[PDB]
């Protein structure tokens, strides 16, 4: 998920611009739901996942808000001490304590029901048990007990009229989520919201802790500690699942890292290109970042250094020449299915070979597989979510930076060989692989483009529509499932705000019994593909001016 | 009056709800959601509660077990029971609005039942506040705020120590899965602030 918030010192012809691209994957019917709420203290417009009561993407005519996943480490695993003498108990604070348990029966269409037990301790639900060591692992969430409070915080924040009112609600949102703010005066802000544990001294948050009592969390850290900024000197707030703040630790997931190689730098390059950005320029950052190969910037310098003494006819040099002439933006040929340039394929093959020769070889199996992905993994239906720099590629980037990297290279990933030798060997592999598929004339290589699919199964893998309702878009775009933009105090209008979004395939998923699809079933699909957008209305007069239908209900509670 | 709810749809079908109290506002929201996305919402309810196999069969049993094992529903109900009347009105109004449309659907299914119910062989039932709450809890919380790999991390660390020795294996873990990396691009610039806590990086909880 990405977001860029442009404040007063960086905005052209406006005081603030907020552009959000939350990446949840692509689904039919749409992941988010367009909705306006007016009355009972609310006056809001936007769209939100699964029609939650609180709009995650929207504005109220005074402030606007958005989110990206936080990826803080708000989850630890406690290793509970069991005893074969006392099944169902665990040792905590010197006493054998009874686990809480519940029975659940799964009813099955055209099959036999299955009953099982869920177990829970003071540290959370049990995930797995090792009878050999008499240990059960419980998953402890810093937000446990605050789920409903989080939903309500996301609802009540829609009534805030300033940073103080908004952050009072941000402090009540317990999940690990980056929240963003902008307002009519040009103020902008960011809070990496959530509950985070206050851990005992010596607790390494990447690895399990004993559950016998001494390693229990002290409590939760205070809201003062959550990373936040209001009106940064840079004039902007950008995020693409990157770190919130210097020295702040990431999620403990082994395939997730915050390091020198980060895709957010592609947004910084665009925001810093020119002194100010108009709304149109801020929107265009979606198009460019969506087409940007994320590995070219990282590895081109290493490729150029490795090939700098080679002769003009050396194919390893000619592959790098091809990359040097390219900006990394992928565009479809006129056939609508191949890319104009072959660079992503060159980078994919090269990085695959590099990782095999370096990070993969240093790690024991079956863990090594964990580091072999190049980041260009997909399906013929295309990527299921955003594209990113792979974990192995991030680790390789620290190795190729040599002593510019702050990470101690405990193991030399090049195993004593000059890095140039390994880089060149991977280029030889690249030439062999690709010339065998496409021939020896790189200028005619028509490499396959990734596509995008609005899947009929939701993100859990569960049908939410019939299979035939899947929709297809020729161009994969590494962008939000929806995109929304809010412009405050434009100089081009007297209105304090202007806002737009896109909810594809459309607002409605309704299909009548006879198969007739709703009038709003697919009317945002082409707009999505073409980087278009529709107006979000807020005022009574704008809604009335753009009215298609209305109903009046008369109901007593 | 407090009983009136106005619904206006724009030229893209987006609904705008007008009401005079909390329950009525969220009732209008639930109503239009049930009009536009009933099948999607039904299937999201089953996904968030682990009752997919009931309608889709044996391929979804492990899924349903995994969902139920990852939460404690009675605790969510306890949170709902603690809400003030105003807060409860958000969830109750939403559920009550969906139910008003669902009841219309089940009274005239020949024209109002989404085709997918016929395709998949079942009909929609009413909603309660817990269900509305669980659409959020089961997506944002139990899936998008619930990420850990610590048991796998420990297995990787153990394998690194078996390959490289205790000290070098811990240092290789710190090379592959660093706690923090000071060259990471940060949303907040260093001039503004930095996080003030330092963490153990050598598994000292079991030293
Ligand atoms: C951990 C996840 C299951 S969720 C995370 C990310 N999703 C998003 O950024 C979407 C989002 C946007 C706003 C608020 C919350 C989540 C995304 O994708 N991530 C998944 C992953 O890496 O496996
Ligand atoms: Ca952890």
């Amino acid at each position: 998920s990405n977001m860029w918030v442009i404040g007063k010192s960086k905005a052209q012809d406006a005081k603030a611009i907020m552009v959000n691209g939350p990446q949840f994957g692509w689904y039919a019917p749409a992941y988010t739901y367009g909705i306006g709420l007016h009355g009972a203290g609310y006056d809001v417009t936007g769209n939100t996942p699964f029609a939650y009561p609180g709009l995650v993407f929207g504005h109220n005519g005074v402030i606007s808000w958005g989110s990206t996943a936080g990826f803080g480490d708000d989850v630890d695993i406690f290793a509970e001490r069991l005893s074969a003498e006392k099944p169902g108990y665990y040792l905590h604070n010197g006493k054998w304590v009874k686990m809480l348990s519940r029975e659940e029966t799964i009813t099955v269409k055209n099959g036999q029901a299955e009953t099982f037990t869920v177990w829970r301790t003071v540290h959370g639900n049990i995930l797995q048990t090792d009878q050999t060591t008499q240990t059960a692992y419980a998953k402890s969430r810093a937000w446990d007990g605050k789920e409903v409070a989080s939903l309500l915080a996301w609802t009540h924040q829609m009534k805030a009229k300033n940073w103080q009112e908004w952050t009072q609600q941000a402090a009540k949102q317990a999940l690990t989520i980056n929240w963003y703010y902008a307002d009519v005066n040009g103020n902008i802000g960011y809070v990496h919201t959530g509950a985070y544990p206050d851990r005992q001294s010596g607790h390494d948050p990447r690895l399990p802790v004993p559950g016998t009592g001494k390693w229990d969390w002290k409590g939760l850290l205070p809201f003062e500690m959550n990373p936040k900024v209001y009106n940064p000197q840079s004039g902007y707030i950008a995020n693409w699942a990157n770190s919130p703040q210097k020295d702040y630790p990431a999620s403990d997931l082994f395939a997730f890292l915050w390091g020198g190689a980060d895709r957010v730098t592609e947004i910084d390059r665009l925001l810093e290109q020119k002194p100010r950005l108009t709304a149109d320029q801020a929107w265009d950052v979606i198009r460019q970042t969506s087409r940007q190969d994320l590995n070219l910037r990282l590895f081109l310098p290493t490729l150029q250094a490795a090939t700098s003494g080679l002769t003009q006819s050396d194919p390893r040099r000619q592959l790098v020449e091809t990359l040097t002439r390219w900006d990394g933006i992928n565009l479809l040929n006129d056939d609508g299915k191949t890319w104009q340039q072959p660079g992503s394929a060159i980078l994919n093959v090269w990085l695959t070979s590099m990782l095999k020769r370096t990070v993969v070889a240093a790690v024991p199996m079956p863990f090594d597989k964990w580091y072999s992905a190049s980041g260009y993994e997909t399906t013929q239906d295309g990527p299921t979510g955003s594209l990113n720099i792979s974990v192995g590629a991030k680790i390789l980037y620290e190795a190729v930076q040599g002593d510019k990297s702050p990470i101690p290279q405990a193991v030399d990933l090049f195993a004593g060989k000059p890095q140039q030798e390994v880089v060149l060997a991977a280029l030889e592999d690249t030439w062999e692989t690709l010339s065998k598929r496409y021939g020896n004339n790189v200028s005619n290589w028509k490499t396959p483009a990734m596509a995008l699919t609005f899947r009929a199964n939701n993100f859990f893998g569960v049908p939410q529509a019939a299979a035939e309702e899947t929709r297809h878009q020729a161009e994969y775009q590494n962008r939000g499932t929806e995109n929304d933009m809010i412009v405050f105090s434009p100089t081009t209008s007297d209105r304090p705000v202007l806002a737009w979004d896109v909810v594809a395939p459309g607002q409605s998923g309704f299909i009548a019994p006879d198969g007739t699809v709703d009038k709003h079933y697919e009317d945002q699909l082409k707009m999505y593909e073409n980087f278009g957008r529709k107006s979000l209305w807020l005022t009574k007069q704008d809604v009335e001016a753009h009215k298609e239908s209305q109903e009046v209900l008369h109901v007593q509670r | 009056s407090s009983s009136e709810i106005k619904i206006v749809r724009d030229e893209y079908g987006m609904p705008h709800i007008y009401a005079n109290d909390t329950w009525h506002l969220f009732y209008g929201y639930g109503y239009v959601v049930a009009q536009d996305r009933l099948f999607q919402m039904e299937m999201a309810r089953r996904s968030t509660q682990g009752t997919v196999a009931e309608v889709l069969g044996k391929d979804f049993v492990k899924f349903d077990k995994d969902i139920r094992r990852n939460y404690w529903p009675d605790a969510i109900r306890a949170q709902i029971a603690a809400l003030s009347p105003e807060d409860m009105s958000i969830l109750q109004g939403y559920a009550d609005g969906m139910n008003a449309w669902i009841d219309k659907v089940n009274t005239n299914p020949e024209t109002l039942l989404p085709k997918q119910f016929n395709t998949f062989g079942f009909t929609p039932k009413r909603w309660e506040p817990f269900d509305v709450a669980m659409i959020f809890v089961g997506t944002m919380a139990n899936r998008f705020s619930d990420s850990t790999s610590e048991i796998d991390n420990l297995a990787l660390l153990t394998a690194l120590k078996d390959k490289y020795g205790v000290s070098q294996g811990m240092a290789v873990f710190n090379q592959l899965k660093w706690l923090v990396n000071p060259s990471a691009p940060t949303t907040i610039a260093v001039q503004e602030s930095n996080y003030p806590l330092k963490f153990n990086q050598q598994n000292s909880q079991t030293a």
